This record gives C-alpha cells, structure tokens and sequence, in this order.
C-alpha cells in the first residue's frame, strides 16, 4: 500500500494562456485515462487468471466464489464457464467483467454524456477494486502460499496503489488574474463594489468574510464573458468528476495570499 | 534434511558428455529447491522420507541389488493413504522437473562438428545430425543435384504430422506456461554476466514457479471428456508450433539463398501440415460419437479464429504506412462507408469477419444453430486470403517488399499451413463395422447376406452398385446401436465443410472390398465431397497381401476415376508387432512398402504412406532423421505422414528451440531421401532376413499364443487388469472379453509391459532369430555385423531395440513376479527373463557395443537420470498392486508423516482422480499416480 | 373440439400451369400464415386476460400458476397462465419471422408452440378450473370462443392445398426410368405403369438418384416435394393432381412423395 512513486499529468489540465484547453477537453482526458487504465488492468487480470489455478483457498474466498457461481463469452481467453474448483479464477473473472463495464461506461459517457451502464456494475473507487484482490492475497497466505501471492499478484497490487483507476492524476492550472476577473464580475453585479480596485488587505478581509459565512455568492444570472465562463465552467467540470482524477489547482503568476483564497472561494461557490 | 541430491546423480553418469554439459547441476538445482518447498509446506520428516526414497532408488541403479527395493517397498507399505498420495505426487513432480532440465540442456547445447564421423550414422542423434542448410549443401555438392532441382523439390514437398491422445496425462496451456517460466528462470540464472541482485530475484522467481506447479496438482485432475481432451491437445500448437512454423520457413529461405537461389520459398507452399486423431478415431471406442466429431471440428475453428485475431491485431499496429496501391486505396475508402492508414482499415475489417466466424462456431456448438450469416464470416481459405494478399501486393508495388516480408509474410505462411481449422481431422473405424452395415442392407432388401459372400462376390456386387446410378440405403432400415453410430458418423461428415477432414481410415483392412465398401457407404449417406479412403494393414497376413490388394483396386476403372492418381496407405508397427513379433513385422513392412511402390508406379499413382504408432520414424527427438532416410527407395517422393505420439509430444514440441529442430529434421530427411536413397539390400541380406523372420515369428507365437498359461501370467505380472478397471486410458482395453491376446489392443499390450520395465512386446523373438542365424553358418555373424554398419533399415530397427533395453530392468520385472505371480508360474517368468538377457547380449554383439547405447552417450545420460524417480514408482506400484489384490495382506501401519492443516476434507482428497472409486480410498489414486509417472519417464518404447 | 367449419386456400399452393408459384413461394405463404395466426391469438388472449379477473381456481391450475412465478399480480391465476401463453405466442411469431427472413431461427422450438395440442393444454386447464369452481357460465363465454377458434383455425389460419399437373409427374418418373436404364415410363401402358409403381412402393429400396439430370420443370416438381418435407404437416391439406385419368397418376405422386422424403 506504499505509493513510493506516482505519476501526474498536465495535458488537458494546464490552461494557462491556452484557450484550446476547454472544460470539455478536461472531461475528455479524464475519461480517456479511465478507459486505458481499465484496458491495462483487464490484461494483467487475464494473465493472472492463467497463473492462479490452485484449488485450496480460505473459507471467505470459498463462500464468495460459491456465490458468484450464482449469476463470459465475448472474450478470447476463458470464454467457457469457470469451474468452482478454481476459486481464484472465479473471483478474477468477476473482476474482469466489472472492469469491462468500467471501460464501457466511460466510453459511453465520452460519446453521449450518459451511460445506462450502472455505477454499481462498475468499479467507482479503488477501495472497491482492491477488495477482491486483497481477498485472494490473504487466502493465498492463509493456505501457506504467500510465496505465490508475492509473485504477480503483489505486482498487480503495487500497480493499483501506484496508478489507481486513472493511470495519472491531472493537475489543473490557470493564471491568477483570470480568477480576479471572475470575482470582480460578481462584486460589481451584486453592487458590493469592485474587487479589482481593492487593496490586498481589503481583498483578504472580504474573501474570509465570505469563506466564514454560510450564504452562497455566485448568482446563476451572472453576466459572463467567454473567459469568465471558461473559468466557471472548468470548476463545474471538476465538481462533476470523481476526486481521485485530479491533483492540485495551480495558480500561475501568484503574488499574494489573495490569489489562493480567491480560488478556494470559487471552488466552493461552483459546487466542488 | 540438509544435503543435496547432486552426489547421488554423479555416481550414475560416467562424466561430462560435452564440456558445456550442466544437466546434473540443473537437475540438482530444481529438485533441491523442490524438496525445500516440500519441507516448508509439509514438514521435515516428509521431505526426508521422499529424499530417502530417491536415494535408495538411485543406489539400486548404481549396482542392482534388488534387496534394497524390497525394504523400500517395506517402508512405503503402511504409509497412511494421504501420505502415499503425497509421496507419489512429489516423485512425479521431481521427474517432471528433471525432464524440464533436459529440455533446457538440449535446447542450448553448443553444436560440435567434431562429433560427426561422416555417413548415415550421424543422422541418428540430434548431437550429430545435419540441419537444413547442411543437407541442401550435401545435395548440391555431393549428390550433384542443381539448386533449381532442390528448390523445385521443396515446393512439392509436404510433411504431415498427426497428433494423438496421451495415454495418461493431458496438458493444459496453464501448465505449459508454468513449464516455460521454470525453464526461462533456469536459463537466465546461468547467464555469465549476472548481477547478485538479479540472481537473488531469479532464484526467488524459480522457487515461486515450482511451488505454483506443485499446488495446482494437474496430476490429480480427473480424466476429461473427449472434447476437453482435444482442447488440451491443441495446447502445444498454441504455445510453440503456431509461431514455430514461420520461424522455420524463414530458415528455409536462409538456406536456399546460401546455395544460390535468390528468392524465398513461395508463401503458398504447404511444406508442413498438422492433423488430429482426437474426436476422429472411433475404432473400438464408442465414447467417440458423431456429436463429438462435430464438436471438435467446431472447437478447432474457434481456436484458429482466436489465433488469427491476435496476429492480425499485432499486424495492424505494425503497418501504419500511408503509401499504397490504387486497388488498396479504392477498397480502403469503400470500407469507410483513421483513413490515412489504409492497411489498418483493411485488417480491421478482416478482424471483425474473424470475430463473426468464431461466434458463429460458438453458437453452432452450443445451439446447433446460428443466425450469424456465412456472408458475415470467412467460409473459405480463398476468401480469407484475398485481403491479406491485397496488402502484400500493395506494399511491394510501392517498393516496400522488405516490410511485406516481415510479419505479413509470416501470417500468409500461417494461413497456408493451418487454414481455418488449425488441423484436419482423420476419421477411423474398423472394417467389420462396415460389413455389419452392408449386411443389414442386403438382408433387408432380400438380396442376401454380404457377410457370407466371397471376397470376389463382394467386389462384383459393390462395383455393380457403384457403377449403377440407383440409391440403396433404405430410410426405414432397422439399425442397431453400432450400425446407427456408423451411419450417423457419415451424416456428420456430409454436414460439415470438406476442409475439416483428412482421410477415412479403415482399421483391420484385409481386402479391396473393405475400401470399396466405405466408398459406397460415403455416397449412400450423402457425402457430396467424399473423403479419401485409406486402408490400415495391421496383421502380417494383410501386409503380405497388401500389394495385391492395391493392384486390384488400381485395376478398377471406377476407383481410378475417383482417386485421381493419388492413394494413401497406413501401416502399423505396434499393430503388426503384436501379431508376430517386432523383427518379422519390420521386415514384412519394408517389403510391403517396396512392392506397393512399384505397383503404384506401374499404374501412375502417387502413393503416400502414413506411419502409425510404434514406428522408428516416430522417434521425433532425433532418430527420426535416420529412420526416414532408411525407408525403401522411391517410397516417399515428397509426401509422407507420421504419427506424433502423446508420450513424446512434450519432448519434441514443449520448447521453442526443440520445436524448431523437430520441424527441421522431418523436412530435411524427407527432402534428402527423394534425391539420395539408401543402399539397396544385398541378396544375402534379404535371404537372412527371410529366414530370421520365420524363426522370430515361431518364437513369439510359441510364448504369446501357444502357451496356455501365458494370459494368466500376463495379468499377474503387469497392471493390465487394473489399467482397464480404473479411470485412465479412455478406451475399452480389448474388443471382446476373453479371447486371449488376439482381442487385446496395441496400446494396453505395450503399456502394461512397459510399466514393469520388461518391454516383452518389443524384443521377444529377436534372440531366437539372432541365435538361429549365428548357429546356421559361422560366417553369418560377420554378415549381420556388416548389415548393422551398412544397411540403414537394419541399424534403425536394432537402435530402437537397444534404446528400449536401456529403459528396461530385469530386477524390477522380477520384483513384480516375486510379489504378484503365483508360485507355480514363477519358473515361466525367469525363463522369459533368460530370453531377455540372451537377446540383449547378442544384440550388443551384432552392434559391436560393449555396453548398452555405447555410441549414444547423450541419450544414455538423459535416460539414466530419470530412473531414480521411475524405479521409486515401480516399487510403489508393485506393492500397491499386492495390497489391492490381496485383501488381508498388510504390514505395520505407520503414524501420519505429513503435517499441515485441519481445514481440509481429508477423505474427499484421497479420491480426486476418481470420486466414484470402487477400491479402498487412496489405492486407486496411488496406482494411477505410479502409472502416470512411469509413463512420463518411459515415453516411447514399442 | 368439433371442427364444424374449416378454411383452406390455394394461394401459394396451386401451381398447375403457373410457374411463378415456386417452392420458395410455398414456404413463404405457410410462414406468413403462422405469423398472422399468432397475431390474432395474441389479441384474443390479451382481451381474455382483461376478462378473467377472478381468484378462485383449481388445485392443478394453482400450482401451475405459482410454478410460473419462479420465472403482474399473483392473486389472478388465470392472468398468470394466459400471460405465459402470450409470451410463447410472441416467440412462435418471431421464430416464423426469422425463418422467413434468413431460413433459420435461434429462437428455439421449445420457446414456442409447435403443436395445436401444446397450445390447447393451458387453455383447457382454465376451462376445467373455471367449471370445477362452479364458474362454467364464465368459461362458456370468451374462453369457449377462443377454444372454438383454436379448433377451427389452428396455428396456420388455413391449410394449404397443393396442386400440379398429371404429366409433370410423368416427366419426373420418365427421367428416373431412362436414367437407370429401366426404360421409358412415358411409353408404358397404364397396366405396365401400375405393376411397376406397385413394384417400387412394396419394395424397400430407394429410387431417386442424387445425380439425376433435371430440367427446370422437373427440378420445380422435386423442389416442391422437398419444401413439403421440411415444413410441419398441419400446414397442408391434400396434394391434387390436375388432369387425372387413371390410378397410375395417383400412385406416381405417392411414390414421389416418399422418394423425396416426406
């Protein structure tokens, strides 16, 4: 469970002085990442199915394997029904079918914005993905086969704890004045004044009065330029995707604490 | 325990056989690691017991006491049933490991030309045989043929290897892959420039793989259905042969460039083909139903499509070019109905039509029906080749033939080798099952009884029907179960595509009527494209009559019109040897081939021989090279089929490099024989063979046929009875109960005597024959010696006898007698063992060897390292047979020896191999284990 | 169960001097008939489901109804069994649709009604259960109507008469006799024909060669018999011989029927 090494990406996330990088571009790269992740996992699981032909397992794995024999055709390997005396293969074949659903759901969300493929049919978190894998690891060790467990299964576990379900985490970046432009648009629209003209201390005092307060701020009626709509729209895309897909929000040309607290407010007021 | 198994192996072998010989270090490496895994999983006392077993057995080989095996038997007796299964399991795994090490050593052995002595004897061992380029060079440089003649010969050559079921163990792909990982770790661990960390990790990987192979217990999976048997049989094609064929065919291209031919062997050359008997052979096997045959044909088509889909996907990735033909461009944009990658869009279409082809087969298998249209799939090899050849032509047209001659050329070679069904299916049925059908027809019509008619009355009638234009088979014909099985099979043949099948083979063929009978039945059951009909001459009498039989078939106008200048004949070795001993069977076969060939030449027909089980040609590990070169002149001419026995399929095809050498020697030997035949036999050689044959037959039948007490001896001194009653071997062991050896079948005959290390069927009759020739004239000893050194036929026939004697042990065969044979028949036993030692002594004299396999130390070393494990299982088998057979024979029960676990359903575990067991729990599984391991160790004998 | 009135039709069956009526036309018209029939039954069954709303029922009906639960409301047993019959009727119809479109259907025959008796079993079960519960008056309403419809129309609405000319048969048999060297059936007298035809019909040995040279007309005759052999018996009525003259015309068709595998 030690993520000694991790990988992140700027592609599709860095929009600093790059209007080619739109909210939907960010949505798209996140879904593509989940698809290829699923594909790499399906292959690893399949070759692990080939290796784990043992019949001895612990009680917990056996009752689970028995359950899944109570319901495999559109694959090349292991198209025939899987016998119950191969318990690790029964569990891992279920893992493969949930990964197939995982991938198809993302492909549908990418093509159409919606998918009738349930989130329940899929893996929605890495904890849900880890449970079948760790069940096999401890069963293998329970029956004295830790040496086998510490083979490819250990490799697969380290891959899940390194790459997760998105391969890489996406860094978002945008320059600080684009945030000031947004906040000035709503201070003026509400008649509060002009956030741009306020000093750094007046900006802080106001941001933290809103941050400590309990009342929303961003009007849905707000007159937006295309640049303002792009910043707002980006935050909305962050709000509708799973948290595991993202890394940090990086502010280009940062100069003062105001630049940080402004994005914290905009993050909340766009519903993240 | 602490100490290594290294020492006990060193005392078995007289040193290194080449100076890169690391086999003993390999064996010790793997089994030392196994024993440690055994100790950590089941405790030191169990591991110590298994190692003691191995040591006693290794020491017996060092010098054959027999006293020591009896006390080994004493300790194995009285192990609890669970401990017996675990011991037997472990020794089998150790034997498997030893065989894996041997494969690795043969695969990476540095070639040493200094071992060659020139002449044909060099082609009897892999260490000295000649690769494809050396044989090409010999043909042009010594035989004097043109490179153009050699190129043309290759273009017209076809070697057809025919896969058959293993008698005791199926191989799943999973285990073949576990085998390869063990081999790869062993190879990498012995790299010169190895870091300590890489070595530590490769060590941990090797231990990991060995334990995974030990905790799957493929050994104890209970024998599968005929469909599963066929699926596991295809595993070697998946794992080695599929990629092997393109690799070798590329080496053929290399070789012809190296003799001046500057073009590749055209990709439409069927240089090598593969066929199957699994699901097709039903001779004396009613479990092989018409539905099973349909099932294996559809399964084959699925597996082919899957292998093609992955090759095509790897090919799409590679062929990212954008330059292309006009014709390819028009087709690429048609299918757009990414566009800058035209080869990718063509190949993506092929992949989808392949998915359709596979799904259609899956539905037909599950449901008998599929709405997936034949339009949507590939129905012919022509329709599959069209897009691939379009891509080949396009890439050449734009000047990148170099690219096309990469994996695209490989794929084309694979299509012309494997087709859409991977292998073609041979159908086989015995001749009297056809006579039964026709007799039911003739009496139902009131024509008479075809059974009672003379051979020529049969011929006259069948030719009257075949030349006639009126059908015969009534739709209301009263059928028995057997008759319905024969008719139903023909109906399945009629319903399936022609390229799914090879020949229809007639077991126990005796007369031309047997062939014409099935020609009639094929037509009368609606086979619109009939299969070629192939007789199997098994008995000596039928081999004598074979050239006359085929001449009368060739004399008939109708038959010449049907066979269109091509005829195939199958010959049996173990079949014929069971009739009248091996030596006479071998000589009668040589002559039958000789005479059939000129009969064939006279009528202008291309005769193809199909060599069945037991042949010297079947020794695919190396000796097949000489065995093919030794065939009678003008008997091959570019076309031959050979049975690949299950017991050697792992030795020939388990390992990438060994697969390469197996394919290579079959094609080289066959090519050379057609342009460089062996010496023609001298008259005194023939004369001596003729006289030896009568003496050998009379000696063989005097013991096997004319001796009343023989069968009772046979079923006491061998596990033949238990082989049948138990869950191994798939088939009924004999045709009718209680007609002596006559009705017993070849496989049980050889299997039962090989298990006891006696091998009676292979050598009996040869001692009498040799002795008779020496005694008849003092000069005959020198002429037999000259025959062994000068006549390839004679050398390969006794080379086989020598190898089987290397695999034999009179002391162990006597231990079976001591324990299981009634007192009144023990003298008969020791007389057979007298014949054994007298035969071996004179065989060595004629070969000029001082001890067994002198002149093949490589083979000698490989065999002797197996015996410690085989002998352990031999002692186990003998004592398990005595307790099976004698209900209140026991010795002291021992307290349990292995350790682990209160989890396990202990009782259900002793009985995995046959849960419906009728023997006391543990004995059937222990006996099957010994049988599996002894078979694995002995591989091919007779 | 009284077939007091029945309906048949010649459309797609009568081919006398009408070559556009091919074997495929005959296969199509019987498959179309089975689709129309299923649709009319689905509508009748659905209106009957609306009608049969009561909860009282037989022991035999009740355990059948709860058997089908292990597969809307449960407390309406007649609706549960009639819903099952509607389901199979949909399967019957789609299977015929597929056989019409592609020649073959992955929709299994067990998934459908293959007989009139299999279709009647659930309906007669309700009839007996209604009467057993003292509700014969209700059974003698819409349900009785539907039973009379099943016993009148079957699963094909109408049965199909086949008709073809005397001498088109004589042409086939003369082609057979000439090809085997028997002679010319065309030139034989009526008596010679009868004695030969009964020779063959009493005999146990087939006659029609698979390699027999056929003209287009002879092929049409053979092909029609093969279509008849491939379809369910209850789709057809009689085989009618136009311009019939003598007993040989009849016996010739009886021979050809058997020799083409009907």
């Amino acid at each position: 469970n030690v993520s000694l090494i991790r990988f992140s990406s700027w592609m599709g996330g860095d929009r600093d002085g790059n209007p080619r990088v739109t909210p939907e571009v960010t949505r798209d790269v996140c879904l593509l990442a989940r698809m290829m992740a699923a594909n790499l996992y399906i292959d690893q699981i399949e070759e692990l199915m080939f290796e784990l032909s043992m019949w001895r397992c612990n009680d917990e794995l056996r009752v689970r394997a028995e359950e899944l024999h109570s319901s495999t055709k559109y694959y090349i390997e292991f198209w025939k029904q899987i016998p119950p005396n191969e318990p690790y293969r029964v569990i891992l074949g279920h893992v493969r079918d949930k990964l197939y659903n995982t991938r198809e759901r993302a492909r549908h969300l990418l093509a159409s914005g919606v998918s009738e493929i349930s989130a329940e049919s899929s893996f929605t978190s890495i904890e849900e993905f880890l449970e079948p894998l760790e069940l096999c690891y401890k069963s293998l060790c329970d029956c004295g086969d830790k040496a086998i467990a510490d083979g490819s299964l250990l490799d697969l576990l380290r891959q899940v704890f390194t790459f997760g379900l998105s391969l890489v985490k996406l860094d978002i970046r945008q320059e600080s004045e684009r945030h000031t432009d947004v906040i000035d648009a709503i201070t003026t629209h509400l008649g509060i004044g002009s956030y741009r003209e306020w000093s750094e201390d007046k900006r802080q005092e106001w941001l933290l009065s809103e941050l400590r307060g309990k009342r929303p701020l961003l009007p849905p009626d707000l007159p937006q330029t295309e640049e303002i709509a792009d910043v707002i729209g980006a935050f909305h895309v962050l709000a509708e995707l799973p948290p595991d897909s993202f890394g940090p929000y990086i502010i280009s040309m940062a100069t003062a604490p105001s630049d940080v607290l402004a994005v914290e407010l905009l993050q909340r007021e766009c519903g993240v | 325990k602490h100490h290594s198994i290294d020492a006990q192996l060193r005392q078995l072998v007289p040193g290194k056989v080449s100076e890169d010989d690391k086999l003993i270090e390999y064996d010790a490496l793997l089994v030392d690691r196994f024993l440690n895994i055994l100790q950590d999983l089941h405790g030191p006392s169990l591991r110590e017991f298994v190692q003691e077993c191995y040591e006693v057995s290794a020491d017996y080989e060092g010098k054959g006491d027999t006293t020591k095996l009896g006390e080994l038997g004493a300790k194995l007796t009285g192990l609890a049933p669970a401990d017996a299964i675990l011991v037997a399991s472990s020794i089998l795994h150790m034997l498997n490991l030893a065989n894996l090490a041997e494969e690795v050593q043969i695969a990476h052995r540095r070639r040493n030309s200094k071992l060659k002595k020139g002449g044909f004897a060099d082609e009897g061992s892999a260490t000295t045989e000649s690769d494809i380029e050396e044989t090409l060079k010999r043909l042009v440089s010594e035989v004097g043929k043109s490179p153009e003649e050699v190129f043309e010969a290759l273009k017209n050559q076809t070697v057809d290897l025919v896969f058959t079921a293993h008698p005791t163990q199926s191989a799943r792909r999973s285990l073949l892959q576990k085998n390869a990982r063990i081999r790869n770790c062993l190879t990498q661990l012995n790299a010169k420039d190895i870091t300590d960390d890489d070595k530590q990790e490769l060590d941990e990987a090797l231990q990991r793989e060995i334990q995974a192979a030990f905790r799957t217990d493929e050994i104890r999976r209970a024998q599968p259905t005929p469909q599963d048997e066929m699926r596991y049989g295809m595993s070697y094609i998946h794992e080695t042969v599929w990629k092997g064929v393109p690799k070798f065919l590329r080496r053929v291209d290399t070789a012809l460039k190296n003799i001046g031919i500057n073009e590749r062997l055209p990709y439409n050359v069927s240089l090598i083909r593969f066929s199957s008997w699994m699901g097709g052979d039903r001779d004396g096997n009613p479990r092989v139903t018409p539905e099973v045959t349909r099932d294996v044909c559809l399964l084959a088509r699925m597996m082919a499509a899957n292998l093609y889909i992955d090759q095509i996907e790897e090919l799409m990735f590679e062929l990212s070019m954008w330059r292309c033909n006009d014709e390819l461009r028009v087709r690429a944009e048609e299918l757009h109905s990414p566009p800058n990658e035209p080869y990718r869009v063509i190949l993506g279409h092929v992949r989808d039509k392949l998915y359709n082809t596979r799904e259609r087969a899956r539905h037909l298998l599950a449901s008998g029906v599929s709405e997936i249209s034949a339009e949507s799939s590939f129905t012919s090899i022509e329709e599959f080749l069209e897009p691939l050849e379009l891509c080949y032509k396009s890439l050449c047209d734009c000047g990148d033939k170099a690219i096309a001659d990469g994996s695209l050329l490989d794929l084309l070679r694979q299509v012309f080798t494997f087709g859409l069904s991977l292998v073609k299916l041979d159908i086989r049925q015995e001749s009297e099952r056809h006579t039964d059908v026709i007799d039911a027809i003739t009496t139902h019509l009131g024509i008479g009884s075809y059974r009672e008619w003379s051979e020529d009355k049969r011929q006259e009638w069948l030719l009257s029907e075949l030349r006639g234009k009126r059908p015969l088979l009534p739709p209301d014909l009263p059928q028995t179960e057997e008759i319905a099985d024969v008719i139903g099979a023909f109906h399945v043949l009629a319903e399936l595509p022609p390229d799914s099948f090879g020949p229809y083979i007639i077991s126990m063929a005796t007369a031309p009527s047997d062939v014409l009978a099935v020609e009639l039945l094929q037509r009368e059951c609606g086979v619109r494209q009939p299969l070629p009909v192939v007789p199997l001459f098994e008995r000596l009498a039928d081999l004598q009559s074979a050239p006359a039989s085929v001449e009368r078939l060739f004399s008939v106008d109708w038959y010449m019109d049907r066979i269109k200048g091509k005829q195939q004949v199958m010959v049996g070795y173990s079949d014929s040897g069971k009739d009248a001993g091996r030596l006479s069977a071998a000589w009668q076969l040589y002559r039958a081939q000789e005479e059939m060939a000129q009969v064939a030449k006279r009528y202008g027909v291309k005769l193809t021989l199909f060599h069945g089980r037991g042949g010297t040609v079947g020794r695919g590990g190396g000796p097949t090279h000489l065995a093919i070169l030794s065939q009678p002149p003008d008997t091959i001419n570019g076309s031959i089929r050979v049975t690949v026995q299950g017991e050697v399929i792992e030795f020939c095809f388990g390992e990438e490099h060994l697969c390469f050498q197996t394919l290579q020697r079959f094609t080289a030997a066959t090519l050379e024989h057609g342009m460089h035949p062996p010496v023609s036999p001298k008259p005194e050689w023939r004369k001596l063979m003729d006289e030896m044959a009568v003496v050998a037959t009379e000696e063989y039948r005097s013991v096997v046929v004319k001796e009343a007490r023989f069968v009772e001896y046979f079923r006491s001194a061998t596990p033949e009875t238990e082989y049948g009653r138990m869950n191994i071997g798939s088939r009924p062991a004999k045709r009718r109960p209680g007609g002596g050896i006559t009705t017993l079948r070849a496989i049980p005959w050889i299997f039962s005597w090989t298990q006891t290390r006696f091998h009676l069927p292979v050598w009996l009759g040869v001692g009498a024959a040799f002795k008779f020739a020496i005694d008849k004239d003092v000069r005959n000893f020198q002429v037999l010696k000259e025959m062994y050194n000068e006549w390839p036929f004679f050398r390969v026939t006794l080379d086989l006898l020598e190898m089987v004697f290397a695999k034999g042990d009179p002391g162990i065969a006597g231990l079976y007698d001591e324990l299981l044979v009634a007192e009144e028949l023990k003298p008969f036993g020791k007389q057979l063992r007298d014949k054994y030692v007298e035969t071996q002594q004179l065989l060595l004299q004629i070969a000029g060897h001082k001890d067994i396999l002198e002149g093949d130390p490589f083979l000698k070393q490989g065999l002797v390292l197996r015996n410690p494990y085989i002998t352990t299982l031999n002692v186990f088998q003998a004592y398990t047979l005595k307790r099976i057979r004698d209900p209140n024979f026991k010795v002291t029960p021992q307290p349990p020896l292995s350790k682990e676990f209160a989890d396990e359903n202990k009782p259900a575990g002793l009985v995995k191999l046959n849960p419906a067991s009728e023997y006391p729990p543990g004995l059937e599984d222990t006996l099957i284990l010994t049988m599996k391991g002894i078979a694995a160790g002995m591989q091919n004998t007779g």
